[PDB]
RNA sequence: UAUCAACUUUCGAUGGUAGGUCCGUCGCCUACCAUGGUGACCACGGGUGACGGGGAAUCAGGGUUCGAUUCCGGAGAGGGAGCCUGAGAAACGGCUACCACAUCCAAGGAAGGCAGCAGGCGCGCAAAUUACCCAUUUCCGACACGGAGAGGUAGUGACGAAAAAUAACAAUUUGGAAUGAGUGCAUCCCAAACCCAUGGGCGAGGACCCAUUGGAGGGCAAGUCUGGUGCCAGCAGCCGCGGUAAUUCCAGCUCCAAUAGCGUAUGCUAACGUUGCUGCAGUUAAAAAGCUCGUAGUUGGAUCUCUUUACUUUGAAAAAAUUAGAGUGUUCAAGGCAGGGCCCCCCAUUGAAUACCCCAGCUAGGAAUAAUGGAAUAGGACCCCGGGGCCAUGAUCGAGAGGGACGGCCGGGGGCAUUCGUAUUGCGCCGCUAGAGGUGAAAUUCUUGGACCGGCGCAAGACGGACCGGAGCGAAAGCGUUUGCCAAGAACGUUUUCAUUAAUCAAGAACGAAAGUCGGAGGUUCGAAGACGAUCAGAUACCGUCGUAGUUCCGACCGUAAACGAUGCCGACCCGCGAUCCGGCGGCGUUUGACCCGCCGGGCAGCGUUGCGGGAAACCACGAGUCUCUGGGCUCCGGGGGGAGUAUGGUUGCAAAGCUGAAACUUAAAGGAAUUGACGGAAGGGCACCACCAGGAGUG
RNA sequence: AAGACGAUCGAACUCGGUCGUUUAGAGGAAGUAAAAGUCGUAACAAGGUUUCCGUAGGUGAACCUGCGGAAGGAUCAUUA
């Protein structure tokens, strides 16, 4: 039986997409159906911040972030916790969570 | 929908109820037909003669203040060709085509829309045999037809 | 769609013509199989001479010995399967003598636990295997 | 595109009757249209319907009284002919207290129980009950 | 795995050539 | 029946001329000439358990099947061929041959055709008596007379059909009372006999003068009855019954549709709307060709007193029988076409009819629908008198169909050439050091021949990220770096133009991801194959190193995908809202088109209601709605699951294979959707010192 | 009258071509029905390498892998 309206993608209208590649098993993976992660955090961690801070020779000193654009496929975003197996009509919900 | 291409676009004329002539237009029956003699001549297809007519001079239906059409107007003259001006177009759009093959081989989506064209050709000028505007002997040849433009 | 048009008298009977074979009764009635090799080749019964008395295991989930006799027909000369409906009556079966054999219930078909038997044997030694079964007709 | 005007005109009636319309719009006219609403309209299953004079196609703009149950047509017009008639009731119309069979006779459009009365046969247009 | 019923029969088909072209 | 698509003639195939021939026409034949005739509207070829029809069976309607069979027509007399006679025969219950078969011979010869009536053999599942007679019915001749196995009658006959016993009236078991079937005489009947039918006579109380056939678990009306048989024997069309308390089987009783019939096998019909014209299905159960073009075929926008076709009505025709069916008490009925009553009249010189007979042709109307058609260089309609006059002098459009022009566009549409970005990989130099690659772990491998790592670089080949979205474009496959070149396309705009030029489409064709194939270039990375390293009881794999073909480009092939929206195209109708895409339109503003509020037209979609419908449900407004209230048009395609997309044939291809496509046989399920449980090596939450943390005892 | 030339119709026979149809065959390779015996686990829960389509190669065997797909997936969703 279909599973999905949209059958798991954002394919309408179209006949074919290009495939990219996933990050932590590099599967083809469709554009429209990869799992988008846009990952920005610091290139220092929180409980290490203070160690760079007060090493910093300078006064006020901004940390960058690390800006990572993941793609995940169907069978790792699930095992990564990324995507979880939501209900029946929980699946119709498309609000990202929060 | 469209023949030879999908989608069912609306985008037509729409002539009024309206079966008479604006009192503000002071062209007459024969000034109009001037105007058609004047821009036939200069190599302008019916098609455009309508247009600066309508665009320039405010024309609205020929066919209420005069009789007959543009067309039955430029062939009882003996001004207008034989064979009429919507297949000229067709056929010109073949060699264009035709040209566009002849250096790029591999277009398939030009080869494509060429046989479009042809049928709509073969299918029109069906039409002109059965009315006896056209010689029934008459073909189109694409080796013969660049020179008919 | 079907074609309703009033001048397709043809095309719905061409139509019906051609799709009447994807019947599985119909192409086995109307074509040369299913009929020659059919070893009565289209007869109700049939006379044939028994060959063997073998006796075939029912299928599962069941287990009993069906009693048949491999009888080989007299019009043909084919070798088919009869199998003796009542009980004990396989005792009554001559070797090398006349059976009169019919169909077995479903068509062309197997009948209950028995693999692939679809004959059964109605008179033996021109005389009526029921007789036989109810001490009538000696013979 | 169309292959038939009246098979448009009585699903834009059967639908818009259903949907508890009190007024259908029917964009192609034509006398044999015109001629069908007099068989129903004589009949008691529809209003006054008036018919848009453009010079085109033509419109219709017809009053719905609820009293319809469904308006349909025969494609093709099959050829019907009096002593087969009896057999074109029992496979259209609900049963033999109401509901007519629209023939085209050579005397014009009618019903079934007219054209009996007439004695004439003719091809079938549709039904109504 | 329906796909190697069909592997397995384009292979079986094309023993059966061999075997019927060797005998012309 | 297309796994028969082209066919017919170097001997007639089509037509033309003349002639021959025959009763007569004709390529019927001959001769001279033409290159014709038929064909996708299915010719030709093949098959038929094919004589055709009238009809039969079954059917609500529509239909399906059957018709050797007594009537009509044709065909044949073992297979052919050729003749005689006659008005009429290519006759065979007449000949002449050959072929097949066979009889009597004295061995020289002669004589044979039961698919006529009986009968025999054979064949088989399958089908009567070597019977009696020209009376009916009629037929043949010289005919009142004679002849008829044509026919009539009887025997055999459970093909089948119509009537109709095995009691009844009583009693609480015995009384008569009523009648044949059977059994024996006349008469009738019959050409004689025979079955009857009739008159009396002889004729039943366990009225023994006796009814069986399938059944009794369900479907499906009838027993957890009785006993043994114990997954054995069996029962069972199907599901299923037996592995020591069988409602199934092996038997009794009893009971049940029954019934002089009743089971079984097979064909066929309804059941079956599971062949669907009426009237089915193709999102997920079997299924819309990957996509588009395209002829034949099929169906085609609106517009005319409210030239010929198709269509409807009437009559003759449209054999009889049969059927429907008026009429008639064959004791009734199946049937028959014949008879109730008054002493030679009386159903008014007793009957008595009719319908149906499809289709086609024929006969007399109507003019709705759908075609067709009369005037455009008017050889125009009429009247004049080959010149004029005369007419309202002759062209409907402007599709909520389409083509094309044209304007501003728009878009990953397509071809080709350039620009750029890295990265991976390879190499050189500079710099420091011993491990590095990789893995869950390990190892292969690279390494003080400087690996890995950092910089400056260099070279080659792929790829074109993030922007990029449930957004666009294209018929689909498919399509996103810059710039340039090239010719297309939808939508929108339009009082432009053309004026029904259409839609869908067997045959045919373009295109068609990837892999593969042939021929070159280039081969970075990846990587079929392959080697090796790990793991395992075993890995010919996943993991790792490495790497051929391949992946990249160029041309010719291959035409296959879960080519999917698992959902054909066109058209109408049928809900709402907020967004989004292109174009157009009109409105406060902000900003030098951008944004804001709407609206009209298509495009991808979404949400809500489907509890205005649909569906098995999941779900469906790119309808999967307007479907028993069934008919808008068209194409393709499905008929339980397997066998099998196999065999074979044709065909395409270099090959792999593509298209077309079976059967035997096997099977009672396969499958779809949904639900409750269980389970997961799925996720989430929660709980207990038989968990841990913190320790404390003790075990080992 | 027998008989004979020639023409014509033409059975039939001896050889061939073609079509239809019916059958033998050593051997080879499948299908189905049995018992499910051996081997391994391919699939069905993340079936323990997600399944499956097309295609190709390889492998005792189910299968593995590459390339391009599809969700009939365990994602209708992942943030300026
Ligand atoms: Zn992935």
């Amino acid at each position: 039986t279909k599973k999905r309206r949209n059958n798991g993608r954002a394919k309408k209208g179209r006949g074919h997409v290009q495939p990219i590649r996933c990050t932590n098993c590099a599967r083809c993976v469709p554009k429209d159906k990869a799992i988008k992660k846009f990952v920005i955090r610091n290139i220092v961690e929180a409980a290490a911040v203070r160690d760079i801070s007060e090493a910093s020779v300078f006064d006020s000193y901004v940390l960058p972030k690390l800006y990572v654009k993941l793609h995940y496929c169907v069978s790792c975003a699930i095992h990564s916790k990324v995507v979880r197996n939501r209900s029946r009509e929980a699946r119709k919900d498309r609000t990202p969570p929060p | 929908g469209r023949m030879h291409a999908p989608g069912k676009g609306l985008s037509q004329s729409a002539l009024p109820y309206r079966r008479s002539v604006p009192t503000w237009l002071k062209l007459t029956s024969d000034d109009v037909k001037e105007q058609i003699f004047k821009l036939a001549k200069k190599g302008l297809t019916p098609s455009q003669i309508g247009v600066i007519l309508r665009d320039s001079h405010g024309v609205a239906q020929v066919r209420f203040v005069t009789g007959n059409k543009i067309l039955r107007i430029l062939k009882s003259k003996g001004l207008a060709p034989d064979l009429p001006e919507d297949l000229y177009h067709l056929i010109k759009k073949a060699v264009a085509v035709r040209k566009h093959l002849e250096r790029n081989r591999k277009d398939k989506d030009a080869k494509f829309r060429l046989i479009l064209v042809e049928s709509r050709i073969h299918r029109l000028a069906r039409y002109y045999k059965t009315r006896r505007v056209l010689a029934p002997n008459w073909k189109y040849e694409s080796s013969t037809a660049s020179a008919l433009v | 769609g079907k074609c309703r048009g009033l001048r397709t008298a043809r095309k719905l009977r061409n139509h019906r013509r051609e799709q009447k074979w994807h019947d599985k009764q119909y192409k086995k009635a109307h074509l040369g199989t299913a009929l020659k090799a059919n070893p009565f080749g289209g007869a109700s019964h049939a006379k044939g001479i028994v060959l063997e008395k073998v006796g075939v295991e029912a299928k599962q989930p069941n287990s009993a010995i069906r009693k048949c006799v491999r009888v080989q027909l007299i019009k043909n000369g084919k070798k088919i399967t009869a199998f003796v409906p009542n009980d004990g009556c396989l005792n009554f079966i001559e070797e090398n003598d006349e059976v009169l054999v019919a169909g077995f219930g479903r068509k062309g078909h197997a009948v209950g636990d028995i693999p692939g038997v679809r004959f059964k044997v109605v008179k033996v030694a021109n005389v009526s295997l029921l007789a036989l079964y109810k001490g009538k007709k000696e013979r | 595109v169309r292959m038939n005007v009246l098979a448009d005109a009585l699903k834009s009636i059967n639908n818009a009757e259903k949907r508890g319309k009190r007024q259908v719009l029917l964009r192609p006219c034509s006398k044999v249209i015109v001629r069908f609403l007099t068989v129903m309209m004589k009949h008691g299953y529809i209003g006054e319907f008036e018919i848009i004079d453009d010079h085109r196609a033509g419109k219709i703009v017809v009053n719905l009284t609820g009293r319809l149950n469904k308006c349909g047509v025969i494609s093709p017009r099959f050829d019907v002919q009096l002593k087969d008639l009896e057999k074109w009731q029992n496979n259209l119309l609900p049963s033999r207290q109401f509901g007519f069979i629209v023939l085209t006779t050579s005397a014009g459009i009618m019903d079934h129980e007219e054209a009996r009365r007439k004695h004439t046969g003719g091809k079938i247009l549709g039904f109504f009950f | 795995r329906a796909k190697w019923r069909k592997k397995r029969m384009r292979r079986l088909k094309r023993k059966r050539r061999k075997m019927r072209q060797r005998s012309k």
